[PDB]
Formats: C-alpha cells, structure tokens, sequence
C-alpha cells in the first residue's frame, strides 16, 4: 500500500509541438517537480488483487503515472468528479486489441482470483467515443495525465528494464493523444483486472534538447541553488 | 563628396504564393448549429465542437441578416483565410436587451450567474431575432433564467444544479418564461451563438476554404501552411522530426522549418536574400560614374 | 542575441508577429498591435545602439 | 611555410579565441 | 457620511437597467473606503441615460 515518498527525478515531457536542436530551451509548465512525493501502491494498493478497496487518489492539476509490470492488470483507467453518475467521468480501457475511451454519467459499479469479468454496466448521456492503437503496446509504461483549457493531454514513455524498477537515466515522455473532453476531472481511480502515482505542480525548467527533436535532460530551476544558478545562465556547466 | 554611402537595403522579391491546406473536404456544420427550431436553455447553453471539416464562413450571410455579428480577435470579413487550433459553438437564446452584456469586459446578472466569456477573448458573438420562431400566443418555454447565485462563475463555467437561496427570504433557483407576438423588440428572444476560436500559429486541420498549390522548391516564394504565412526559400529538410512535431525553430525561436499538410515531408525555411546596398562615388566634380 | 530575442515579444500586443496580426485584424485594430510592437522594437534598437 | 604567414604564437592567439551571417539574420548584419 | 458602506442591498432592492462603475469595480465596492461619498438623485428617460 502506501509507502516511500520522496524521490523522483523522471516525468518531463516535450511541452510542445515545436522542433527544437541543439538549444536549452527554459520554459514553464505543470510538471513533477524533482524529488517530489510520488506515492508507491504492493499489488492493488490497500486492497489485496482479490480484496475490494481501492485507492480513489485525487487528482491535482495533473497526475504522473507509472506501472513497471508484465502481467498489465492496471491496463485502465477513470477519471472524474464525482464518480457516481451525478457528474460525467472519463473511462478509459486497454483490452490488449486497442485502447477504448468513452466518458458518461455513469454511476460506480464496483468494477475490479485470476477471474475476469465485464466492466462498465449503464452508458447515460454520453459525450463521445474514441478509439486508438494500445495505450500500454518489465515495461516500465510511464504516463503523463493533465487536464487544461478543456483537453485532456495524455503522455506516454514506454522501455524495458529488468534489474531496476525504474532506468536511472533520463526519459522524456511523448504526448499520445490530446482529447477535448471537457470536465472537472477533480479525481480519479484505476481498474485492475509497482503502480505508483506522483502530482504535478507549475515550475520552470531548463531542458536540453539533443541534435534531433528530443530532450536528454532538465534542470528544475527551483530545487537546489545550483539548479537555479544552471537556470539563470542557461546552461548545464555552471 | 567622394567616399562609399550605404543609401538602402535590397531584397530578392518573391515571384508566386504557396497555398498548401489540409486534404479534408467536409464541410463544417455551422448551417445546422445555426439553423434550427429548437435551441438549449440559457444556463445550460449547448456547446457543440467544430472539427476535422472546412471553416466556410460564407453560408453565415445566407442564412440571415443579423442583429449582432461582432468579432473580438478577428475581423469577419477575413475569416476565411485563417485555421483555427479549437472551435467551439456555444448556442443559447437571450433577450434582445442583453445582448451587449455576451461580451468580454461586460458585468451583468447574464454574463455573472450562467454565461461569462473571459476578457482575454478572441472569437465571434453572433445575435439573430428569433421572434418568427419562438413566439407563441399562449406563452413560449425559451427563456430559462438563474437570476441569483451563491458564487459567480468563472469564463465558460456552467452550474446545472439548481438550489434555494434562503436571505438569513426564499430566492427561487429558476425564472423561466415566455413571450407573446406583441412584446417589443427588445424584450423577444435572439438566437446567440458564441465561436470560441484558438489560434496557436497553424496546428490544426480546421480551415477555411483555400485552393491549395503545388509545392515549390529551391525558389524565394510567399508561403501559407495551415495558416502560418511567411516568405522564404523551401528546401528539403534532412531534420529528424518525430511523428509528433510539426514545426522548427532555431535558437532564437524563429520559425525555420514546417511540415508538409498533404506529403508530411519536413521543409527548411532560409530567408530570402537581402543586404545593404552602398554606393561608391568619385565625387560629383569629378565624375557622374558610379559603382 | 538580446536584440534578436526581443522580436518575439508581444509588448502588450495580441501577437509577436506581424503577419498574424494583419492576417486575422482589419487596418484599425491592426495598426492599434502594430504601433505596440513598433514602440517595443523601436525601444530594443535604442538601447542596442546606446 | 603555412599558409597566412602568421608566426607560431600568432597562430596560437588565433586558435584561442573563438563570413556569411547564417544566424541572427533578420536585419541584423 | 460616518456610516458603513454596505452595497449588497443594492442587489436585493432591484434588477437594473444599468450599473455601470468608472472608477471602481463594482464587485469589490465592499472593500474600499471612501474620503466624500454623495448620491445625485433625479429621474431622466431610458433614451437619455448614456
Ligand atoms: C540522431 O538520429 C540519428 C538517426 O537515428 C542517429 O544515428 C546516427 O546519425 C548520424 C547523423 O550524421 C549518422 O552519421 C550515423 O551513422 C547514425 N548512426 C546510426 C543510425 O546508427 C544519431 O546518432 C542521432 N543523434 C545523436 C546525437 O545520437
Ligand atoms: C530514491 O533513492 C533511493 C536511494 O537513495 C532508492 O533506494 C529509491 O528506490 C529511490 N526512489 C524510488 C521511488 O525508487
Ligand atoms: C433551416 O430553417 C428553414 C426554415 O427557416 C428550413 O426550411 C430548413 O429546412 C432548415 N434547414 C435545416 C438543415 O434544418
Ligand atoms: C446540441 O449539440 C449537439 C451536438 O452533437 C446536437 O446533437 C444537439 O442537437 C444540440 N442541441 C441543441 C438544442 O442545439
Ligand atoms: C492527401 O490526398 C492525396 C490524394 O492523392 C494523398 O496522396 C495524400 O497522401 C493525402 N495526404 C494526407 C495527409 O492525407
């Protein structure tokens, strides 16, 4: 369940669609800050797979996320206001073909041994559909979730690792899908049949683009004096 | 007197324009948002999204004169030469008497307690008279009213919940009514429909109509990529864009390199060449020769 | 480096670029961002000169 | 024997501190 | 004069053809203080009150 808090230094992603080349480029954006509280859930967090309880984690201006895992049980995912019908709540599901989003006034279904069952039992005034290639196709599948001026951005960054739970080097993660969903999106809960959720906060960063169109690393200029010092100069040697 | 004057600056000219819009034909619905007989309630307005379709602003003058067509951020008239990142329609029916107050800067119980529009607004309000549509002898149904509210909403917030607001004295959360024929022009209902257009320099594929041209290369020419207009030289690029990047800039944030709408090919943008240009004179006393 | 930056500011404007702002804007308002950005430039080339 | 007939120490000065004005070409010259 | 400045009742007493403030922001009037606060009273037509 709960358990170690202080210590991320991944979860920046390309803010924009704009190219950039062997440039440090300092902007500001909602992202996790380094060395934040990113919280640790540890199969299923408070509940054991087979128990009931779920987390139900609020949503602050943006949740990063990640799942370092093979068997893929938290391939979904709902996000809402209320999450009982009242309100709209957003769902998204990874049925290993395709990943299938649909948001609508539905109410909690109390929705997920090793048993299977189907999901998501009313659909009242719905919005929209939308459907895309797998959002997750070990694999350490980390996502970006924010939710600004009506669009819900979502981010992505998938790569294998063995021995670590997490790679010790720098990852940026890529934007998936952007969709206009529109609601107050003020929590959230996941689905399931090493998952670890972090918050984002607006800060400034130094970002380090390579001579092709990614970034290789960032300073947050608000964590250390060094950092800050990188920041003012515009540079990664101080 | 002899010497070397720098008298102007030269520049290579550009010898065409470069149309190159999105492959997609559909046409917007902006006939049906508009042309209707029934429309949504003032506190609940309807707002309905644009995309993926041709911005043709022109049918708006066929479907009817207007009571207001004023636009914040654009001019009308041009509307047709711009692409937009996102377009909303927000649809509702109000009093000819309020419809100054469906503006940004306005305070009123109307823009305050269901429809404020932020003040940072660029977009088009839209009012038409809709008395031949809604008026009834025995009263209409279309106006829907919250005329008190615990908490002022903020730019484009909606409140669907209805609740009493008691003084320590019973306020009633809804004022809904009608109108007859004979009411003056002021007090019938007006079809207003707000576009909510954001602008972010060319990222998306709802323009208006434009016929698109060849691409040419290696040639000073006027370009017009999903609305981002620029003159320059394109060339091919060999810039490792990802999938997800559209556009190029250099160390100084200026634009240098676009993606193709219809080949999705990356072009290097250089300038067109200029310069000083000076001017090496004898001296008039000596010779009208110069160089 | 400074004085190329300066370009990309709005200086209060809609835009920092003026195609932009004669692409969307009819000759009113469109002078109204211009002369904007022609007292922010015009300011920059200043101070680069001084 | 080289070419800008520079002396050894020149050449030195010149390699230490570091035409067309490929950047910052927006009027700027 | 020597009073409470309290414009909330200004709400409960009427809907109003126009209120319009110049100086101030009517949502904040609660919170100023004033040096000389006076009331012009009269009655004009609808025509006439720009
Ligand atoms: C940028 O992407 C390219 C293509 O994936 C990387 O690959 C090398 O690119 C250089 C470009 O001059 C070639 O000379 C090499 O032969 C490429 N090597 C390969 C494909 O194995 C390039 O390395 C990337 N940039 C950096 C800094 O890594
Ligand atoms: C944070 O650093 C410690 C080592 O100092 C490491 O054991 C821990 O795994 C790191 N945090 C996470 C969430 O892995
Ligand atoms: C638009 O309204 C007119 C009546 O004013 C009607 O004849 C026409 O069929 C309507 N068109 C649509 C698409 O509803
Ligand atoms: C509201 O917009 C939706 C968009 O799909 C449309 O289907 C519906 O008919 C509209 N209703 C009114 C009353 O305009
Ligand atoms: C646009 O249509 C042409 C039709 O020949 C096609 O070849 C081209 O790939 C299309 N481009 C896009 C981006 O759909």
């Amino acid at each position: 369940t709960t358990q170690s808090y202080t210590n991320f230094t991944r979860g920046v992603y390309y803010p924009d669609k704009v190219f950039r080349s062997s440039v440090l480029h300092l902007t500001q954006d909602l992202f996790l800050p380094f060395f934040s509280n990113v919280t640790w859930f540890a199969i299923s967090g408070t509940n054991g797979t087979k128990r009931f309880d779920n987390p139900v984690l609020p949503f602050n201006d943006g949740v990063y996320f990640a799942s370092t895992e093979k068997s893929n049980i938290i391939r979904g995912w709902i996000f809402g206001t209320t999450l009982d019908s009242k309100t709209q709540s957003l769902l998204i599901v990874n049925n290993a073909t395709n990943v299938f989003i649909k948001v609508c006034e539905f109410q909690f279904c109390n929705d997920p041994m090793e048993s299977e069952s189907g999901v998501y039992s009313s659909a009242n005034n719905c919005t929209f559909e939308y459907v895309s290639q797998p959002f997750l196709m070990k694999n350490l599948r980390e996502f970006v979730f924010k939710n600004i001026d009506g669009y819900f951005k979502i981010y992505s960054k998938h790569t294998p690792i063995i021995g670590r739970d997490f790679p010790q080097g720098f990852s940026a993660l890529e934007p998936l899908v952007d969709l206009p969903i529109g609601i107050n999106i003020t929590r959230f809960q996941t689905l399931l049949a090493d998952y670890y959720v972090g918050y984002l906060q607006p800060r400034t960063f130094l970002l380090k683009y390579n001579e092709n169109g990614t970034i290789t690393d960032a300073v947050d200029c608000a964590l250390d004096p060094l950092s800050e010092t990188k920041c003012t100069l515009k540079s990664f040697t101080v | 007197e002899k010497g070397i004057y720098q008298t102007s600056n030269f520049r290579v000219q550009p010898t065409e324009s470069i149309v190159r819009f999105p492959n997609v034909t559909n046409l917007c619905p902006f006939h049906e948002v508009f042309n209707a007989t029934r429309f949504a309630s003032v506190y609940a307005w309807n707002r309905t999204r644009i995309s993926n379709c041709v911005a043709d602003y022109s049918v708006l003058y066929n479907f009817a004169p207007f009571f207001a067509f004023k636009c914040y951020g654009v001019s009308p008239t041009k509307l047709n030469d711009l692409c937009f990142t996102n377009v909303y329609a927000d649809s509702f029916v109000i009093k000819g008497n309020e419809v100054s107050q469906i503006a940004p800067g306005q305070t009123g119980n109307i823009a305050d307690y269901n429809y404020k529009l932020p003040d940072d607004f660029t977009g088009c309000v839209i009012a038409w008279n809709s008395n031949k549509l809604d008026s009834k002898h025995s009263g209409n149904y279309d106006y829907w009213y919250r005329s008190f509210r615990k908490s002022k909403l903020k730019p484009f917030e909606r409140d669907i919940s209805t609740e009493i607001y008691q003084a320590g004295n019973c306020y009633f959360p809804l004022e809904s009514y009608g109108f007859r024929p004979t009411y003056g022009v002021g007090h019938q209902p007006y079809r207003v429909v707000v576009l909510s257009f954001e602008l972010l320099h060319a990222p998306a594929t709802v323009c208006g109509p434009k016929k698109s041209t060849n691409l040419v290369k290696n040639k000073c020419v006027n370009f017009n990529f999903n609305g981002l207009t620029g003159t320059g030289v394109l060339t091919k690029s060999n810039k490792k864009f990802l999938p997800f990047q559209q556009f190029g800039r250099d160390i100084v944030d200026t634009t240098d390199a676009v993606r193709d709408p219809q080949t999705l090919e990356i072009l290097d943008i250089t300038p067109c060449s200029f310069g000083g240009v000076s001017v090496i004179t004898p001296g008039t006393n000596t010779s009208n020769q110069v160089a | 480096n400074t004085l190329v930056k300066q370009l990309s500011s709005k200086f209060g404007a809609i835009s920092s670029v003026l195609n932009d702002i004669l692409s969307r804007l009819d000759p009113p308002e469109a002078e109204v961002q211009i002369d904007r950005l022609i007292t922010g430039r015009l300011q920059s080339l200043q101070t680069y000169v001084t | 024997s080289k070419p800008s007939k520079r002396s050894p120490i020149e050449d030195l000065l010149f390699n230490k501190v570091t035409l067309i004005c490929a950047q910052k070409f927006n009027g700027l010259t």
